């Protein structure tokens, strides 16, 4: 039973590694599309009332 | 040369009128075109007026006259509106006469201030569980309700209508609540369902339907609900009770935007001018519980907004929760899950809490709301199966049950007396040892029994308004011998 | 009567008047050129001068050069003749079939139907398709609207529509092509020639066809909408018949409305958009209904920019509907096609009155299933299906095996697919996702129910297997 | 001297005069109306021209409709006679009972105290709140401020800090209702009526009422800030007496600044505010002050837009603070009432020289427990509690017992909580968080430490739950 | 003009990312008003008519065609961003070059799954 | 001056994000044009010039020496915004301080893996 | 800084000036008057630069950090202009240094800002990519010869997009 438990957890846990992995990645991504995304859309709110005086 | 009284169109365009002259037009003054559409004067300026177009710019060309009406914009009012679906200016647009009603009233009045007014206190019974328990609303309250789209926010507004038939069939004046509901921004077959559903039950009677839909101006968009308000202050200050539904504020909100961004008018925010806040607390400001030396009367708001991916944390809903005495916050999570009517418990709140709600209800849902919150948190804590002792089992055990008793369908609001009978089941602990599945079944086939024989003890409820000793022995003797039936 | 140019800027044209002050929303000629240039005044500028959206290129155009006042808006033709035919904003044939010989005319600006003539009659309309008919179904004479992201089945799916429902439907129908590909006209024009819907041969067409592509300028593709309407609008009043609207794709009518307002000059609403996105919608969506006269059903292909439905365009257009049938490219690319979000997608008729309480359960117990599933998810992402409770397992099992016999092959996806195309009944369609929740199929594997019709071929194809 | 209006864009109003220019802060009277309305001069525009934003509501002016110059900024009632009494922004009563019988009227607009005049003095205020006290607790004389989104329980924060501190005090207040709730206006005032904090006939009112609610325009609420301060100015000063200023809300000073900014011909500022945020907050902040001459004790709620601490508005009020009560919707969510954050609310006097090492050491060593639960949170959903150490998993659970007995179930929230109001002392509270961190309820459950007062009422509470 | 006279030509844009960028640095300098990504309301319409008059003409006009493969440069394999989605939503299908399968030596790194071809069938030999 | 005149000396600015709001002020009346968080295009010039006269001297012109520790106010801990951006390039060496670690008990609550000092172990003695 | 950036850059000044017979050219874009001093004195001790004979193998341009938003612009083009000499006039293999190339982008940015334009995406001016390219597609090789770059990348928020 833990020869196959160390081995089940060994190739389980080695999965949520890479699961892991890939969804930092992907947050990671989104974090920064998010970022730029407010910096520009604050960008446009200043630059739209200033051009209506 | 006399451009007083008169002056011409120098320009017209996406319902903004730029009229020469007019030297003696006050602000906010209705103005009325040589095509005879009106307008509203609400940029006075050295060189011109810039006036908002009530309807298609089509008619109105340069060179046009524009004649004073000096007077402020206003509405008719009076109990002949009943019954009748109007549009923003009052104009009877269900194939049916005119509005033949003999007063008439401003519609951008200031609300009352502190003196004209006194605490709330009278319950405004919705006839939704989850609502009348958790986050009580009361005569002269203003409760929002809140969340994404198809969630459910129109069908709490239906069902607090259709409530009230109970009590407006009866003679007592102060028991009776006549209702108003504003579309600001639908579509026209939606409103045309929306009243026919009102028909089929028989409220449209007591009811007020203002329509400001998609294809109106965006003038009649952004008046529709101050005019409907009005509507509602007469009853308030005439010593009766009224509703009123703005369904919705967000599209209240993009109207106001088009008219305020092509008026030349800086923009804030999200594109939203700088008082759009202000646009929502002046008019629901205005509903209020008036003291009995203004009459006793009162107005009771229900605004609706729209969030986008479930956020409450927005600009615009945030906005609306800082002016109005609490919300009803729906999710689509819940919604899905089957929690119908899918009321968040913890960020949903009430503002006047136990003062607007019968003594009956506050003894079974006293504590409820807290313990309901607490089960959310605890119930999300433990997620894995670790053992746990018997006090948080017990939290879980109960918080279960007591959130398959404030799910309700629509179409059929209860009475106070008969939404105490259910919650004192699952409060004072009788479900507790059931599976969660029956527990639904096991409220239909009690609240079913008690309508069948005792008629005396949910009438003894209803005409005392609270649980005696006496009550509170019939129930323990009836719940007790109806679980032991329905556990085997 | 007559006019000269003083300005021009993309669409944007303005022209002044001597003498006569043309109003809003009237068609202008504009004198000198090989094909016609319509200028519709949007606005009335001041000292004579009025603004107007040209509804085709304005290079060429000089400034001085002659407009003419036609005396109305943009008016076209109108009438059985329009069926079988192509028509442009203007209601020019562009079919090379020579004139469209109709009795009358009508302008594309027509005031939409008031609130005396709403009908409130909600009779179902039964698809073929599993996830409509199942948890968001179409009325008769109700408004459909598809809404998808870049490349995820709107026109597959509306084109299905047109299979299903324009054939057995004993009555008119009306295909405007709003700003999409004018490939995908031809393709639709050949097959509709081929399959009988259109006959170049007799007059008994039932498709009238109009198409203002994404080749097309601003204006453009800003009325090619009304004027796919107004047509519409003559079958439903004139003649008192039910009628089929198909558009795709309604998003560029407020995408164009977008470029116009740039070059009008207006202070822009959030992310860029014209401030007058609401009103210019309304004005519009309010003609695309089911009056008292007659039954428009029309359905709506949205397309969503950036895959994000909190875009101003897709989000108010919303209101305007009865059912919302959302696709989804997470979906898509797990191979789930037509790839309809059940938890997203909506109608005005699932209730169990209307239903009957049989369909409204088995429709609420999926979405439940559906909705506890979709909770698990970040849980699921990092462990796996493995590490949940014995009751989070089955809950897993059957959502999945929910989720692929939600999935359905298309009779216009065989090329794509490679499956024969199903149409399932709405019987079969609830006992089949009846059955499933039940627990009847917990020992069956989940691709069996993947791109399968009844749920008889999901035994069927679950026994090969083994 | 007589000018004429040439412009009415909503609250905004240019007036021209032909010979005599009014400076800016003067008010001036509109002729021509039923009821009194001041314009205060903002701006000048050149060409003989001002540019004013108007007290009340603009509906019904016309261009060249006549405009007296007073030659004095808005000038309200100050001194004794206004205790008891409601006024509002332009000094005139709105509780109708006569006029403000006095004879000395004052600026609303005046310089703040030098740096001279500043006071170093900070003695702990017991407010008997056990977060508040007990982590980040106020100061006698020293400026309070409750942050919090919109509807995590700043008023009924505030109403309780009434209900606890102003009722026993000699000395008078001020509560300034600046752009809020005209209900809560009349639910306070009769509540003070009932409790004898205001009296109808005699002259022994504590508190002097000032209120421009959110029924009024930018104008009434960007300046009713100033005229309740002005009151509490002259209790300060001329008096020598320790004042209570209550705010409710300071944003919507900020706030009412945004909506006319526009109109004023300014370029925006970020997240659409005015470019004159900070220095407009500093010269109204810096008069809210204890100085040499009297002290001031001022609690001000601070709304925070989309919950977002971030923001312009509340993020430059941070500074002008001693203490800061930063409430959470995430926690009020939970059904944690008061709804506070203990690890983002702070004090100046959180120190061990002031209020004691034994109090210091405490207050960390509950923030610790909390910061390191919030951790461990997010890694434990997922991953499951069994994973944790022994040592982590009596820090979880002694958190969580933590969390909710910094709870407590307020008077002014009975209607709310269903549960009697209590008032905790500080000796107590620092000896019932004391036994949890050491480990002296760790046999307790975890339900009994949620909503109530002392620590004994978790020992009570804990073996009812038994049955 | 190989396309109007009876021929078969080929165009190759590379690539429609830095073009938009250049259409966004001239609609900038207009003061336009902008949007998602500061990109002005008419960058979809930049690419649909250009790509619009890629076409296969019939047998009366000549019989000639101009095929046209436009170039887009994702971040990080966005493909649901303004531009990628804009120009997916005018071609008929797509040809998606994944990085990872780049990294391992998969080359040419064409994802399967995700690529497609909306009008391929119809003009690929029986052979194939 | 006493840097010039041998002498050495110790400057804190407390802090610089107050002092951009106040020229941002100036900057948005005067119209000058506004750029990210609508502070002028002159922001970093404004920084830069001020922290590049702290210096150290060499024996001819003194010896002595200025040392600048200006204080930047973060939001969110969001290193990145504009003005944080600015005078991070500009300075030497940054100490990180983070809410989380404060209330952790490391107190001062200095990030060590973030913090840096570019001068290093040419500011140290032997000892240390 | 702090892992031999300085001692990695003398090195291919260095190595190239030896093998190749190419110069090079640093040009500071926003330096550092502190490490303008550093670099320069510990070029002068290694031996790449020479003070008392002409054997330097460096040229020296900087634009410093408390000069306008004009200087830190535009110094990058002066520095491959004394590059440009090099490799056209006399047919070498040269090499530039631009340290730090963000800080062409920043103040390209800044002097985008003050003339009035309207910023792009995330604040950076709309001739960003123009702005870079004119300066860019300088360095490359010609018939005479080349000018290859090194170029220091700051990377902000950690954000490679
Ligand atoms: N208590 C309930 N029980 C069961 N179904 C409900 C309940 N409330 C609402 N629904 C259903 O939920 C759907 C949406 O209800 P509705 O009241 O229209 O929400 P909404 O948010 O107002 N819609 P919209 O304004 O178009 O976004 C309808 O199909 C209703 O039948
Ligand atoms: N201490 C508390 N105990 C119980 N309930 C509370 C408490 N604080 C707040 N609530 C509940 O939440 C509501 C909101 O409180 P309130 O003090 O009005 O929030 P607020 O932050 O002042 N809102 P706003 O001024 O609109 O931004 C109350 O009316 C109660 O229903
Ligand atoms: N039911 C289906 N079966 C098989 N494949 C499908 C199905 N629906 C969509 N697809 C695939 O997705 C591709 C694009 O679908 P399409 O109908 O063009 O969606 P769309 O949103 O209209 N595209 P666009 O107009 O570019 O945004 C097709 O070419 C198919 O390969
Ligand atoms: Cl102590
Ligand atoms: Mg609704
Ligand atoms: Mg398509
Ligand atoms: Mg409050
Ligand atoms: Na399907």
């Amino acid at each position: 039973s833990t020869t196959s438990e160390q081995s089940a957890r060994m190739t389980a846990m080695d999965n949520a590694s890479k699961n892991a992995s890939e969804m930092i990645d992907k947050l990671t991504l989104t974090f920064n599309r998010t970022r730029q995304a407010v910096i520009t859309k604050e960008l446009i709110e200043i630059i739209s009332g200033a051009a209506a005086l | 040369v006399d451009l007083e009284e008169t002056g011409r169109v120098l320009s017209i365009g996406d319902g903004i009128a730029r009229v020469h002259g007019l030297r003696n037009v006050q602000a906010e003054e209705m103005v009325e075109f040589s095509s005879g559409l009106k307008g509203m004067s609400l940029n006075l300026e050295p060189d011109n007026v810039g006036v908002v177009v009530f309807g298609n710019d089509k008619l109105i060309k340069e060179g046009d006259i524009v004649k004073r009406t000096g007077a402020i914009v206003d509405v008719p009012v009076g109990e002949e509106l009943l019954g009748r679906v109007v549009d923003a200016l009052g104009n009877a647009i269900d194939g049916k006469g005119p509005i033949g009603s003999k007063a008439r009233r401003r519609v951008g009045l200031k609300a009352p201030g502190i003196i004209p007014r006194i605490s709330v206190r009278e319950p405004m019974q919705t006839g939704i569980k989850a609502v009348d328990s958790l986050v009580p609303i009361g005569r002269g309250q203003r409760e929002l309700i809140i969340g994404d789209r198809q969630t459910g926010k129109t069908s709490i507004a239906i069902d607090t209508i259709i409530n009230q038939k109970r009590f407006n069939d009866g003679t007592d004046e102060k028991k009776k609540l006549y209702c108003i509901y504003v579309a600001i921004g639908q579509k026209r077959s939606t409103v045309a369902q929306l009243v026919k559903r009102l028909t089929d039950a028989d409220a449209m009677k007591y009811t007020i339907v203002v329509s400001a839909t998609a294809s109106d101006a965006a003038p009649l968009q952004y008046l529709a609900p101050y005019s409907g308000c009005s509507m509602g202050e007469y009853f308030r200050d005439n010593g009766k009770h009224a509703l009123i539904i703005y369904d919705d504020l967000s599209k209240q909100a993009v109207a106001y935007r088009q008219m305020s961004l092509l008026l030349r008018r800086p923009p804030g925010r999200e594109a939203y001018p700088g008082d759009v806040f202000y646009l929502h607390s002046r008019l629901l400001e205005r509903a209020a519980k008036m003291n009995d030396a203004f009459g006793g009367g009162s107005l009771t708001a229900l605004p609706v907004i729209e969030t986008q991916a479930g956020d409450v944390s927005a600009y615009i809903p945030t906005n609306v929760i800082s002016i109005t005495d609490g919300q009803i916050f729906l999710e689509t999570e819940l919604f899905y899950k089957g929690i119908r009517p899918a009321i968040n418990v913890g960020l949903s709140v009430s503002r006047v809490g136990s003062a607007a709600q019968t003594r009956a209800m506050k003894q079974v849902a006293g504590t409820m709301k807290l313990e309901l919150a607490q089960y959310r948190e605890v119930a999300a804590f433990a997620q894995f199966g670790s053992d746990l002792d018997a006090a948080t089992q017990q939290l879980l055990s109960r918080g279960v049950r007591l959130t398959e008793l404030l799910k309700q369908g629509q179409y059929s609001p209860m009475a106070i007396e008969e939404q105490v009978a259910v919650i004192y089941a699952g409060v004072r602990g009788y479900l507790d040892k059931l599976e969660p599945s029956k527990i639904t079944k096991f409220e239909n086939a009690f609240l079913s029994h008690v309508i069948s024989q005792h008629q005396a003890l949910l009438g003894k409820i209803r005409t005392d308004g609270k649980i005696s000793e006496e009550s509170d022995a019939k129930l323990k003797e009836i719940v007790t011998n109806f679980l032991a039936g329905f556990e085997a | 009567t007559t006019g000269r140019i003083v300005a021009v800027i993309g669409a944007v044209v303005d022209v002044q008047f001597d003498e006569g002050l043309p109003p809003i929303l009237n068609a202008l000629e504009v004198q000198g050129r090989e094909t016609r240039l319509v200028l519709e005044v949007a606005q009335h500028l001041g000292e004579s001068t009025v603004r107007t959206i040209a509804m085709d290129g304005t290079e060429g155009l000089v400034r001085g050069q002659k407009v003419l006042d036609s005396g109305a808006p943009i008016r076209i033709p109108v009438g059985p003749e329009t069926l079988g035919r192509i028509m442009n904003v203007i209601g020019e044939p562009i079919d090379e079939r020579g004139p469209i010989k109709t009795k009358q005319f009508a302008a594309i600006h027509a005031e939409a139907p008031e609130f005396v003539e709403m009908s409130v009659e909600q009779e179902i309309l039964v698809t073929g398709i599993k996830v409509v008919d199942l948890l968001a179904p179409y009325a008769k004479g109700g408004k459909i609207g598809l809404f998808g992201g870049a490349g995820v089945g709107k026109t597959v799916l509306i084109m299905e529509l047109i299979n299903n429902v324009a054939k057995a439907h004993g009555g008119y129908s009306v295909f405007a092509g709003v700003g999409e590909r004018t490939r995908e006209g031809n393709d639709l024009y050949h097959e509709m020639i081929e399959s009988g819907v259109i006959n170049l041969k007799d007059a008994t067409s039932k498709v009238a066809l109009v198409y203002g592509q994404m080749n097309e300028p601003p204006g453009a593709r800003a009325r090619v909408a009304l004027t796919g309407l107004t047509v519409a609008e003559y079958f439903r009043d004139q003649e008192g018949q039910d009628v089929l609207l198909f558009i795709d794709n309604i998003f560029r009518f407020t995408q164009a409305g977008s470029e116009v307002s740039a070059l009008l000059g207006r202070i822009p609403s959030a992310v860029g958009y014209q401030p007058t996105l609401a009103t210019d919608m309304g004005t519009m969506q309010e003609r695309i209904t089911t009056t008292k006269k007659g039954s428009i059903t029309s359905v709506q292909a949205i397309y969503v920019p950036a895959d994000d439905l909190t875009d101003p365009a897709p989000a108010t257009t919303f209101a305007h509907l009865d059912a919302t049938t959302v696709l989804s490219r997470a979906i898509a690319e797990l191979g789930i096609y037509p790839a309809v979000d059940p938890l997203d997608s909506t109608s005005r008729i699932m209730d169990p009155n209307i239903v009957g309480s049989e369909h409204y359960d088995v429709a609420r117990g999926v979405q439940k299933i559906l909705q506890d599933y979709k909770s698990l998810q970040d849980i699921i992402a990092i462990l796996g299906m493995d590490e949940l409770s014995e009751e989070d397992k089955l809950t897993v099992s059957r959502a999945r095996k929910i989720q692929r016999f939600l999935s359905q092959p298309f009779q216009v996806a065989e090329v794509f697919t490679g499956h024969l195309g199903k149409l399932v009944p709405l019987k079969e369609t609830i006992k089949g996702f009846q059955q499933i929740l039940a627990g009847e199929y917990d020992h069956l594997p989940e691709q069996a129910f993947y791109m399968v019709g009844p749920i008889e071929e999901a035994v069927a194809k679950a026994d090969k297997l083994a």
